[PDB]
């Protein structure tokens, strides 16, 4: 039965018993966990338990600020640089599995209806040192799929109807909440099929629980001096629903498009293996020497 | 405090203290 | 207008912070709320929920054998079969647990554990187990009549598959921490011991030897404090199509 | 009997006292105070007196943000430097112990149940001169044992779950409030014993009383030139709790590990003579020529 | 948006300011408050309990016998036994009391001491003092028809361990201070001295000298000003261990 | 003035003007 | 909010949710 | 908004629709 628990539960006292009739033992084979008390185990005491519960709120257990993307890249003339190069720009696709602290977190569900709010620090290192540039950078919103700019003077950072953000790197960190925006009632953290009519698609991803694009440009002309400009972008969910709850993962992530899986070569988190071993099942791992 | 005009621009919701920890524990009918 | 003063902190991003921020796109309408079945408001209901404990983390156990303990017919009483290490927010067989999971991305932990222990031979095996909880202070017992000084439940697993060990919140503080000191009296739970209370004792066309699978939740009375990273996943490297997602 | 005290107690007048019964003589073999009145002293007048207690409340006189850290480290390239170096990082264990004027004043109570307001200031030099980079640090809040970065470019600074604060050296001082943290009800100021259940442990040492950890990197990649950049965080103490109060420190402080003394070599703070010698017992040290 | 302008002040970092400031953990909740014995919630609660004076801060005096003043059976009369300076900012007897300590985080200072001796001979001692303070102006009174004509309290500590002398609180100023001038009419509080009244006169197996415990605490009237760093405490160097908290 | 969720984020408490002075000066019980 | 004396120097009105789209779909008269 | 204590330091006053221009259009007397 549904109820509002803003403390752990109080322990009441209990007595001795001998009773010939209702049960410590529980049935595992239904699915359900041990309703046993600790009153109905040991001979307790009045307990009032003032222990608060709200930091495991999934509300402030997911609305932490994490890394989602860090890209460096040099500011500087791309007259002469390789085509795979950031030239003065960089497009992201917005993700949440890139870094492991968040995927984790966030792969605890399957199901996740959060706001986005997106917090954006710009750091910049001279490539001698003269000092280092106030520039203005643009963030430009760019949904899944969409045009995203293909140079840094594009005609697409005018943003007739794409949300920009302007910053500069002395201010404080740009921030901005993208809403909730999947087709869904929630994004799918886990996606079990292909989000497409063919055999062919992609396992795993569905390009509805794809944010958009950020596209990072630097405003500015380039300097007569190259720098490296590394954009970090923060990504903290807020209004959070989450349903069903998931085993978390063990295993070394591989890859950001799938769950694929190697594990550690030895114990813990091994394939085989995943605490670390002790000796034998009688062996205390820690124990106490007197 | 909230001067944006879009609802999902505020704060975080750091108040919803509902539990319904049974849906997990006892998922059983009888 | 109106005099202010910037304090300090000003232009700070803290992780934690609190605040509104830009709508990124203005009038958005988000998608109707569905129902969708099983919504968890709390991750303290997802660590009520008993898993698997890995008791048998040793090696030559391979994969899906570290998930039971097999018992078997002994010849001498009062025998010792498995002993569990109770800190949750170390590295053990509480570890891969939901509560050992989800307490890893905590520092603090007050409340009461249940562990309970699924009897898997057959329905002819019969025999009697002891299964106690020794608050902290010495070693580990290891003999029955030192363990059973401290609470126990007595388990004849014959038409019972399953009984539960409550570990009852007894520590000094309202909260244990974790900091990386296992044999901190701020820390360590004690233990938990089985012993044969009777023996596994089967007929001949029963397997003579007979797997216990043991479970542990937390309670209700169950609380987790100071939230940290958890030390149960890292890299050291970018991951396979990372790069990708910038092209 | 415990009362409401915003002023100092006003003075009655008294008269000649003559009395064959009561009583200028108390007990201290009691354990008391002497509770002689000046009205019962001498022949007072009355005085309505108007000064204010607040600046000796605990709150006040603890609430002063006080210097806990104070960390130099070069900013520079860390490819050829020793391994013992912070290479652009620092980590901390917070403690109120290594600096001595805020050591004595909680030293002063046996218990305190505190808020710890952390602030940070950042000053850098250049190590010719081409101005100061306005440098983004990274303080992140680490529980006590927990992991800790290695390097600069750790992935541990991705902050999943860890609170971490960004600040700028132009920004004013980067300003967090850590709350009471203990498992306990106080904090022990000082712990008569080992915090471990072998007879190894550290004495007077309880980690219930660490807050945790600062780590404190600079984000920036380095700069082509050195910096050295001292990174200083200050603690304030706020809505406080003093239980027991205690002697307060006269010996020197040896370590913050323990309460070691030594003494300086002469009075005062001797370990023999904690006051400064005098001749005798009838030399008056400041007495008024005439 | 709203028109703001900062003031002066503007992003300094006053280490007295009174500001909220931001939560590092949010959600967190504190550990619930037990009550503890002895609880202090102003400093002159501490300030007002009796300490020991340390009047016998001569060379020769080694540790505790610095905390005692030996009295002898004298063959003069009126004969001066020893004196008190009486500036609870300086160093002297009544620094290293919990008055002397709390009194040098402050500058300012009022209120009435008492002094509060324990005679500590035996009980078949006997003998009369008499204990005087005397208000400033002049040198310290060395005879004791000189320094009865200030405030006094004569001691018969035959079957009387203790008397208190009240130093009352007689200044031109509401408040005391200290300036580093111990001469100043702002801060020197004028003189303790303490005479035979008659003699002390033990029998033949009593110890021929006797010692008094002398005690300094404040009133209830007492009050203390402008705080400041403590003079008491100090250092030129980081301590032991202090660079063990960044490894 | 305080705009966080979490009370102890707040200013300092400077008002607790309770003072028992006697369970230090007068711990006895006649 | 505004604290500018004009009232076009307020900020958008994202608020007319009136239509007529038969004006455009409907334009006929019987 | 003015947190001034001068009356003089408040913002422009452009409120005054009183017309009188008679005095310069009509400045006759029959
Ligand atoms: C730090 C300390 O006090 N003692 C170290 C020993 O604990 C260590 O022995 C190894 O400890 C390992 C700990 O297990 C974890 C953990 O920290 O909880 C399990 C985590 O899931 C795992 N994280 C990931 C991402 O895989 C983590 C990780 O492997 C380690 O941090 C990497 O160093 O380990 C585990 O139980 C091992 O089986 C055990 O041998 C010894 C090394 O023998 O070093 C001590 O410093
Ligand atoms: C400054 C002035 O006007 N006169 C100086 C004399 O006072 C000084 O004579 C010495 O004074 C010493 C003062 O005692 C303290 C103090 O300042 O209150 C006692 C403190 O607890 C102590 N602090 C610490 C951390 O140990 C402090 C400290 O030792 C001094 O500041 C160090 O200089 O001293 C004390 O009574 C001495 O016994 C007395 O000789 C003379 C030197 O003879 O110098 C004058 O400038």
């Amino acid at each position: 039965i549904e109820s509002i628990i803003k403390t752990a539960t109080d322990t009441v006292k209990s007595e001795i018993n001998a009773e010939l009739g209702v049960v410590s033992l529980n049935a595992v084979e239904t699915g359900a966990t041990s309703n046993t008390e600790p009153e109905e185990a040991i001979q307790t005491r009045t307990v009032i338990n003032q222990h608060g519960v709200s930091e495991t709120l999934v509300e402030n257990f997911l609305s932490r600020a994490a890394l989602v993307s860090k890209r460096s890249f040099e500011y500087k003339d791309h007259t002469s640089s390789a085509a795979q190069t950031d030239k003065n720009f960089f497009k992201w696709t917005i993700n949440t599995r890139s870094f492991v602290q968040l995927r984790r977190k966030l792969e605890l569900f399957t199901y996740l209806r959060f706001d986005a709010e997106i917090t954006i620090l710009t750091t910049v290192a001279v490539n001698t040192y003269m000092g280092l540039p106030n520039l203005t950078l643009q963030a430009m919103f760019v949904p899944t799929g969409a045009l995203t700019p293909e140079k840094q003077d594009s005609f697409h950072w005018q943003s007739g109807s794409n949300a920009s953000v302007f910053f500069k790197i002395s201010d404080p960190p740009a921030r901005m909440t993208i809403p909730f925006m999947c087709i869904n009632s929630a994004y799918s953290v886990f996606y079990d099929g292909f989000a497409g009519f063919e055999k062919s698609g992609l396992y795993g991803i569905n390009p509805a629980d794809t944010i958009g694009n950020l596209c990072v440009r630097i405003v500015n002309e380039h300097q007569p001096v190259g720098f490296t400009v590394t954009v970090r972008v923060y990504m903290k969910p807020k209004h959070i629903k989450a349903w069903a709850p998931r085993p978390p993962r063990t295993l070394p992530y591989m890859s950001i498009a799938n769950a694929n899986y190697k594990g550690k070569k030895r114990a813990p988190n091994a394939l085989n293996a995943i605490i670390g071993n002790r000796d034998s099942v009688k062996t205390m791992p820690h124990n106490i020497v007197t | 405090i909230n001067f944006y005009k879009d609802s999902y621009a505020a704060s975080a919701s750091k108040q919803d203290f509902s539990q319904d920890p049974s849906k997990f524990t006892e998922p059983v009918v009888e | 207008g109106v005099p202010t003063y910037l304090l300090p902190g000003s232009g700070q991003f803290l992780t934690t912070d609190d605040h509104s921020s830009a709508p990124v796109l203005p009038c958005f309408n988000p998608t109707p709320e569905m129902h969708i079945p099983g919504q968890v408001r709390n991750m303290l209901e997802v660590v009520q929920v008993e898993s698997m404990m890995e008791i048998n983390n040793t090696e030559s156990a391979v994969g899906m054998e570290r998930l039971k303990v097999d018992i078997s017919a002994l010849t001498d009483v009062d025998q010792l079969l498995f002993n569990i290490p109770l800190d949750i927010q170390l590295d053990g067989p509480l570890r891969n647990t939901l509560v050992g999971n989800i307490s890893r991305y905590y520092t603090h932990w007050s409340g009461s554990l249940e562990m309970t222990f699924m009897f898997c031979g057959s329905f002819m095996a019969t025999g009697k187990l002891i299964l106690c909880y020794t608050p902290p202070g010495g070693s580990c017992p290891t003999t029955r009549e030192t363990a059973m000084l401290g609470t126990h439940i007595v388990w004849d697993f014959g038409l019972q598959s399953s009984v539960t060990l409550i570990i009852p919140w007894i520590s000094g503080s309202h909260y244990r921490m974790f900091n990386n000191d296992a044999k901190s009296t701020n820390a360590n739970v004690g233990y938990v011991t089985c012993f044969m209370q009777t023996n596994l004792i089967v007929p001949s066309e029963s397997s003579d030897t007979c797997s216990l699978i043991g479970f542990i939740a937390a309670k209700d009375d169950f609380s987790l404090r100071l939230m940290r990273d958890s030390p149960d996943i890292g890299q050291i490297d970018h991951l396979h199509a990372a790069e990708a997602a910038y092209q």
